[PDB]
């Protein structure tokens, strides 16, 4: 019974060196709970979930504070790099963070992340001992250097195993009810001919939470991978989840083949065939 | 909590 | 630095025509950030369209969900409207009871 | 063990034209209690309708409240659209603000 | 200054044999104030009132628990009743269960209530004194059997005298606001002309609770309840109940004919006259 | 508080 | 950092002595936070803002008792006004109240409100040493020599020196984080040419909180007060406001116009300039 | 909270 | 007393073709109450348009604000409606998106 919280900071650079827009959302597994919009005049962290809700004035005014001053600081990096690799004034580029922790069925510190990317690319990252980085070329070798004499993974570490931890604790048992949920997923087959000698099984899985799923085909007793396609999880807006899998198989031998839905929810793996 | 400990790079 | 978005346009329960659904158009795996999604009645913008709020995957790839309530029927044809700076043209996903 | 279901469409406030009001559909005494509900706006089946839970009386009868939220006004005609498997057809019972 | 607590359980079988719907409401003294859908995503027990969100998530995990187990309990018994039976396999049927319990002014148990239905006809239903079973024909018979054997009115009654009495004083204090309020009817009369010898008067009462509501109609002094029309207490959808009365008069007669409303939550009852 | 004693009918 | 609550009541009665519709309102500073009208159906006291919510039911049971005490005691009244001036009774008339308190940076009394007018005109009101009564003329005096000789002034005092001033802290205390913040305000300036010879420069200012903002034009380093246009402080619907002001310019001197802004969430006052 | 001492005018 | 009231069209965020906002009518420094604002898209009275609580000045005036969700676009031309006791016929004020 493992738990993380995630955290997701988006700075996207305005032609003419104007104000980024700022977007920044909170997750708790797979469920937001935070976020934070420039654009939406609100300046302060607003609150997406239930059990949220009920932090006191201080809470949101500290998270306001860091929020946007990580989002002052992305906006200055975003000016210096455009200098820094001759970018065009009038162009549009990104920066985004994801940083959290992890916590175990006893609520202790396993794993943190602390990483960085410039334009979908790889900047500088967080190792797994919290105690080096790994950046990547130009640019990023300057911040690995700063940073590195500053010590600076010496107070990311500090956050990732203490104040995320425990409020990741907090928020687990204040929003117990839905945080701490499994929703099985209700699964059922589909067939679509292809043509008179081949036909496609799609095996669904919907209303599930969370969203980790595994949909695996299986020919007779054997791991079945050739001619699968499996779509990617997709949300339907009430806090479950939706996912299939198909597989082309030759015509009258669709008993032949098996469908095997692993969820979190369910008590043991599932099996389903064409009837 | 978010993180508190704002880093500035380049 | 470019990523061509994914579309997959769905209802968010089984379609019953006559009945109240919700439409959903998610979009992901795209770069930057800078996307126009609009939901389609009939070849029509709808006009309350609303979006979560803008995420990535580790892959550094954003992904959002644009959903509007709506009651399927037999004659209205939904679709999804979304140009990106990848996209030369607007890609047109219609909505499939099916899918 | 089946009963036709009852018909009471209404208003939740007194009807004035050109101000807010909720339209409401009440349907009640039937068995069982798959119901069929279907505001109408001159004909036009509206989007945003609610109803209420699921609930019986002591003599085993469902009864349930369709709602939605509507401006009254002189020329549109309202009413609810009630079709059940007693019901051979679908029971129209237009809105009088009377 | 009596009151009840009226939960409503409903068990909807599937022409295919499926997942059947159940539906599960509570009522205070008229008042709504959670919910259980099987249909919906979230599968728990959903609050409806202000005053009962306060409660703790033990309280709502345990309520969905056992919520949760007379579904299923009602599931086994519903494709135990359509083989019973030889009902059509193609067929929708219901089960419904209605128990609560009744206090007085000073929070003691008064009545108790647990009774069954099977396809709108009754079932099985425990007695006032909370040690017998009143049992209708074929399956029912079998039921009360059963349960007599069993002693299954015994832990009937220490719910009905136990959990549900002191839950009830519990609600009552909680949302004394809304429970132990009396709001007054609002009522006035209007005329409905129908040809040019008779009208029809109509005495409205609009936005009371709770809702019992007495209207009745007077020629002169007499009690008039010939040409009369009642229609049922309907609700307004803001806690309140509305009810009407009419009556055919002739022409010229109207203020011979005087509405009576008598409610609860009046100092003294009404009179109401003219057209 | 809802009834905690689930008693199975037939 | 002063702050002010103030409530503001309109009693307009409606034609053929009917009942009269009363709306009520409540305002933290420049933020509504109840509301009460009687043409909604409101019943009871609704919130307007999500720091009120947390008041318990006793809390809306008596600001609604006495929030219709009022509404009772002016439709009363406003059928007394109403033979008193011999107005027809097919027209329709208006009371309206208005009362409050100011405290200042210590949370201490500053100065208190009571004031009352009938058709738009000033009835009664309270001074501020909340001992004497200013009234009109006519119907006014009558009302004047009622309050003296009953020493209304002294509970109307006791009021706003006690009961306002104390739910006044509690409002900004549980409020603080929407209340106590001051967001301030995004200006820019436009340019819209009149002619080949004149000009407007209109100098905006949007999302600032709380409205109270001073838009001043400059020529040079002189006050530039000719050929100016002031809109009133207009909301935006999220909380915020907005306000512009502009001016008629020569052409080609543009540049020599300043808007200077002033609001209390900014550090500075800005100075604006075309560009 | 509201004014609680309602005066009458006229 | 009877004042004419005055009428601020406007947009609550700076106007964007394409993307969702909200349609503002400030109608203030009126008296009596009795006033009526649609907003008109088009021409047209658009359904879902909300007002505000209804609240006066220290000058005893009115002030309501009437507000409905939009999407501006080049073409459609918006506009606010308000008739008064005071005016014998009712106000028409576009929206401008430079006011």
């Amino acid at each position: 019974g493992s738990h993380s919280m995630r955290y997701f900071y988006t700075s996207v650079s305005r032609p003419g060196r104007g104000e980024p827009r700022f977007i920044a959302v909170g997750y708790v597994d797979d469920t937001q709970f935070v976020r934070f919009d420039s654009d939406a005049a609100s300046q302060r962290m607003e609150p997406r979930a239930p059990w949220i809700e009920q932090e006191g004035p201080e809470y949101w005014d500290q998270e306001t504070r860091n929020v946007k001053a990580q989002s002052q600081t992305d906006r200055v990096d975003l000016g210096t790099l455009r200098g820094y690799y001759n970018q065009s004034e009038d162009g549009s580029h990104t920066i985004q963070i994801m940083y959290g922790c992890d916590v175990g069925p006893d609520g202790r510190f396993l794993r943190g992340y602390r990483q960085d990317a410039y334009d979908g690319k790889d900047y500088i990252a967080l190792n797994e001992d919290l105690r080096s980085w790994t950046a990547a070329d130009m640019a990023a070798q300057i911040t690995k250097r700063k940073w590195e004499a500053a010590h600076a993974a010496e107070q990311q570490r500090a956050y990732l195993e203490g104040r995320c931890v425990e409020w990741l604790r907090r928020y687990l048992e204040n929003g117990k009810e839905t945080l701490q949920r499994t929703d099985p997923p209700k699964t059922h087959m589909t067939h679509h001919p292809i043509s008179d000698h081949e036909a496609t099984l799609r095996c669904w899985a919907l209303g599930f939470y969370p969203a980790e799923i595994t949909l695996t085909w299986q020919r007779d007793g054997e791991d079945q991978t050739q001619d699968t396609e499996l779509v990617e999880t997709r949300p339907a807006g009430d806090g479950t989840f939706q996912k299939w899998a198909a597989v082309v198989v030759p015509s009258g031998e669709e008993q032949r083949y098996t469908c095997h839905v692993q969820h979190e929810g369910l008590p043991k793996p599932l099996t389903l065939r064409w009837e | 909590s978010v993180l508190n400990d704002i880093l500035s790079r380049l | 630095i470019q990523r061509t978005p994914k579309i997959q346009v769905y209802s968010r329960h089984p379609a019953e025509n006559g009945k109240s659904n919700f439409l959903n158009c998610y979009v992901s795996g795209f770069h930057p950030s800078d996307i126009e999604v609009d939901l389609l009645k009939n070849g029509e913008r709808i006009e309350k369209v609303e979006h979560s709020d803008l995420s990535f995957s580790k892959d550094w790839s954003f992904y959002l969900l644009y959903y509007t309530e709506f009651t399927p029927t037999e004659k209205d044809e939904y679709a999804c409207r979304v140009n990106h700076v990848t996209l030369s043209q607007p890609k047109i996903v219609k909505w499939d009871r099916d899918m």
